[PDB]
Order: C-alpha cells, then structure tokens, then sequence
C-alpha cells in the first residue's frame, strides 16, 4: 500500500510539530 | 492505530496531539 | 534553537524510513 | 539522544536504526 507509506510520512512530520519537545512514539499497523 | 484513524480522515493538529508523549 | 528543530524534522523522516513496522521514538532536547 | 548524536555528526542508517521501537 504505497499511499498508506505516503500518508504515514506526512503524518510522522505532523506529530513532529504538534508535539514539540513533549515528543512522540509513532506504532502503525 | 493513528494510520487507521487519520489516513482514512483528516486529524486536526488537536486530533494528532493525542499520540503526543 | 531553530536550527535544532530543522535537523529534527529530517531526523523523524529519516526514522520513518528507517524503522519502517517496527516504528520509531523521538525526544527532543 | 538521537538529536545529540545526530545532528551533530551524519548518522548511517544502523545508527538511526538504535532509535526505532
Ligand atoms: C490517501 C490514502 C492514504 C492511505 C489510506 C490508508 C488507510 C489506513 C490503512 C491502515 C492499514 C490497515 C488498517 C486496518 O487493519
Ligand atoms: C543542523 C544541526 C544544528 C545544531 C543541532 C544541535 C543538536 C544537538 C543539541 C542537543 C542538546 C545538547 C545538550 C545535551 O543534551
Ligand atoms: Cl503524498
Ligand atoms: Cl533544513
Ligand atoms: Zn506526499
Ligand atoms: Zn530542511
């Protein structure tokens, strides 16, 4: 599923900048 | 997960804080 | 430090990539 | 942490691989 790995790098940079110095742990399927 | 909930919608920045640490 | 955060933009990408399933961990500073 | 050793140095990708879960 190509789209679904496109989809999760934007997403990845998204929670980058919302999360900020709290940080994240990114668990996909 | 959060590929299941935001890559079949669009999460606000709200939405996706909530994977946040 | 804005030059800090830039770094740490790619190096999510970067682990995205890397990790691929298994997912990764960031914390900044 | 990976920003530490990371952003100073260019980090291979074994190396970026000690920061996935
Ligand atoms: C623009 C389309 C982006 C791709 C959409 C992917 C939808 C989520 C798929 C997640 C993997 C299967 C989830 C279940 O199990
Ligand atoms: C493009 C890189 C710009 C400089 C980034 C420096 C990143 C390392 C700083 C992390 C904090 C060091 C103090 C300890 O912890
Ligand atoms: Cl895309
Ligand atoms: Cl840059
Ligand atoms: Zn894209
Ligand atoms: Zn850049």
């Amino acid at each position: 599923f190509v789209n679904q790995h496109l989809c999760g790098s934007h997403l990845v940079e998204a929670l980058y900048l919302v999360c900020g110095e709290r940080g994240f742990f990114y668990t996909p399927k | 997960g959060i590929v299941e909930q935001c890559c079949t919608s669009i999460c606000s920045l709200y939405q996706l804080e909530n994977y946040c640490n």
